């Protein structure tokens, strides 16, 4: 993530084997969710340090799009 | 250990040993201590403030740094918790997570953190993009 | 997997 | 393999062995490596080869063991 | 003969010991993680949160090296 | 897969 001008670029997951081919991304409170076309899963992690990782669900096909429905 | 690396430091009788806060003069020369939200300098000369807002995700929104502490606030859609760092959404409405597998839009009820899955729509063939409109409560794909 | 969604 | 990722030179030339080698340990005093060989999924050997080079070839220490996954 | 760690291991293929700090390392093929602990197994921790089908493990210097069967 | 050699 980074500022609107690209400054203060920071890493929330990096040099981690759990990413294979991530496609799309979603935020809610302090979680980040993303769809992986490699593992065919949608994941959950803490949006500041990636530290509390889990599988949301396993998909038969490649999960392409994701969004969080909330006001 | 008698010729300790921390030896030949003046006792606290030497004008508080130059420490800016509470002071100790134990067997190993002398030691400067700092209150909560402070840290020692490199040369242990003075206490220095922690910039609690310079560590990402310490405070979930709008971190403000004070001389020895921090202040936090969250957007009108969020309410601060017991700890002055975390906030949650103010709504009674829970989040739902929607994902696009080839044949089906899948909805996940993040209700009671149980993750209860069900389909949104039946006729779908190959969904790629997903977004929603809060004004009309519709899902676009 | 190649990046091109198609 | 060198510990340096940027160093592409092989520490020693590849040593060929019979069957499929599995598990390894190194003897500092004699500069020899003990390794198990799995053969026909039912038998196995423990062999060593000298890293002093000088046209050294692997020789067997014990035979007729079976599948052996650790040294 | 006593068990050190016996709670949540499935497929502990790899095991390594660091004499410099007297910590024990191991890798799980199914859990896909590498864990460290004291020799008594008290201070259990996770070093790598995804390591795939790790088979071997070895620690030298400041790094832990492991072979992966999957990739 | 299979946890053999
Ligand atoms: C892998 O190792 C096995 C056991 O030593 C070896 O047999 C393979 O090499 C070749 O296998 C063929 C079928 O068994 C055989 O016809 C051929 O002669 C053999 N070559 C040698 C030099 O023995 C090895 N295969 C690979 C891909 O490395
Ligand atoms: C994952 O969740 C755990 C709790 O389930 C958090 O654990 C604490 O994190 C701090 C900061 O890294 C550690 O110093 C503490 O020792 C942890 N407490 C316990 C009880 O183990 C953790 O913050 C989350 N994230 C990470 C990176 O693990
Ligand atoms: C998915 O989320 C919605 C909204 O929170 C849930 O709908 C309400 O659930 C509560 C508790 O069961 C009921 O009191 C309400 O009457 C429900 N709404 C309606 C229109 O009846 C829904 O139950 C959630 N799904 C699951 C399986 O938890
Ligand atoms: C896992 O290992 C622990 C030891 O670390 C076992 O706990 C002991 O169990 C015996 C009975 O079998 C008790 O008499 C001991 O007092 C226990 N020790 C402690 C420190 O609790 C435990 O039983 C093992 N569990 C399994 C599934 O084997
Ligand atoms: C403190 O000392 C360390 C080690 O010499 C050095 O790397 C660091 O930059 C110093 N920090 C400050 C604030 O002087
Ligand atoms: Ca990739
Ligand atoms: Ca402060």
């Amino acid at each position: 993530f980074c500022d609107y001008d690209g400054h203060n670029r920071r890493q929330v997951i990096a040099s981690d084997l759990v990413l294979h081919h991530p496609h799309a991304l979603t935020l809610f409170e302090d979680f980040v969710y993303w769809t992986d076309r490699g593992t065919r899963q949608v994941m959950q992690a803490n949006k500041w340090h990636g530290g509390n990782q889990s599988v949301v669900m396993y998909s038969v096909h490649q999960p392409l799009g994701i969004t969080a429905i909330h006001p | 250990t008698d010729e300790s690396p921390l030896c030949n430091q003046d006792s606290c009788s030497h004008f508080n040993g130059g420490c800016t806060h509470q002071c100790m003069q134990g067997p190993f020369g002398a030691t400067c201590l700092c209150p909560l939200g402070y840290q020692l300098a490199n040369d242990t000369k003075t206490c220095e403030d922690i910039n609690e807002c310079d560590i990402p995700g310490f405070c979930s929104q709008h971190c403000v740094n004070m001389r020895g502490s921090f202040r936090c606030a969250c957007d009108p859609e969020y309410t601060l918790e017991s700890d002055g760092r975390t906030c949650k959404v103010t709504g009674s409405e829970n989040p739902l997570l929607v994902v696009a597998s080839r044949d089906k839009i899948i909805v996940d009820n993040i209700t009671a953190h149980t993750h209860n899955l069900y389909s949104l729509v039946q006729d779908v063939s190959f969904v790629v993009a997903l977004d929603f409109d809060s004004v009309t409560g519709r899902v676009f794909w | 997997x190649x990046l091109x969604x198609x | 393999l060198h510990f340096d990722p940027r160093d592409h030179s092989l520490p020693f030339q590849v040593i060929s062995v019979a069957g499929t080698a599995i598990a390894l340990d190194y003897d500092r005093r004699n500069n020899r490596i003990f390794f198990t060989q799995k053969l026909n999924s039912l038998r196995g050997q423990i062999s060593y080869v000298s890293l002093y080079s000088g046209s050294s070839s692997p020789t067997v220490l014990l035979s007729n063991i079976g599948v052996t996954d650790g040294i | 003969r006593v068990p050190i760690v016996n709670t949540s291991l499935v497929w502990p293929n790899g095991l390594a010991l660091d004499l410099e700090t007297d910590l024990l390392y191991w890798a799980d093929a199914s859990l896909q993680k590498i864990e460290r602990s004291t020799l008594t197994g008290t201070n259990r921790e996770v070093v790598v949160s995804t390591a795939f089908h790790s088979f071997g493990l070895t620690v030298y210097g400041q790094y832990i090296y492991w072979t992966d069967l999957y990739t | 897969x299979x946890n053999x050699x």
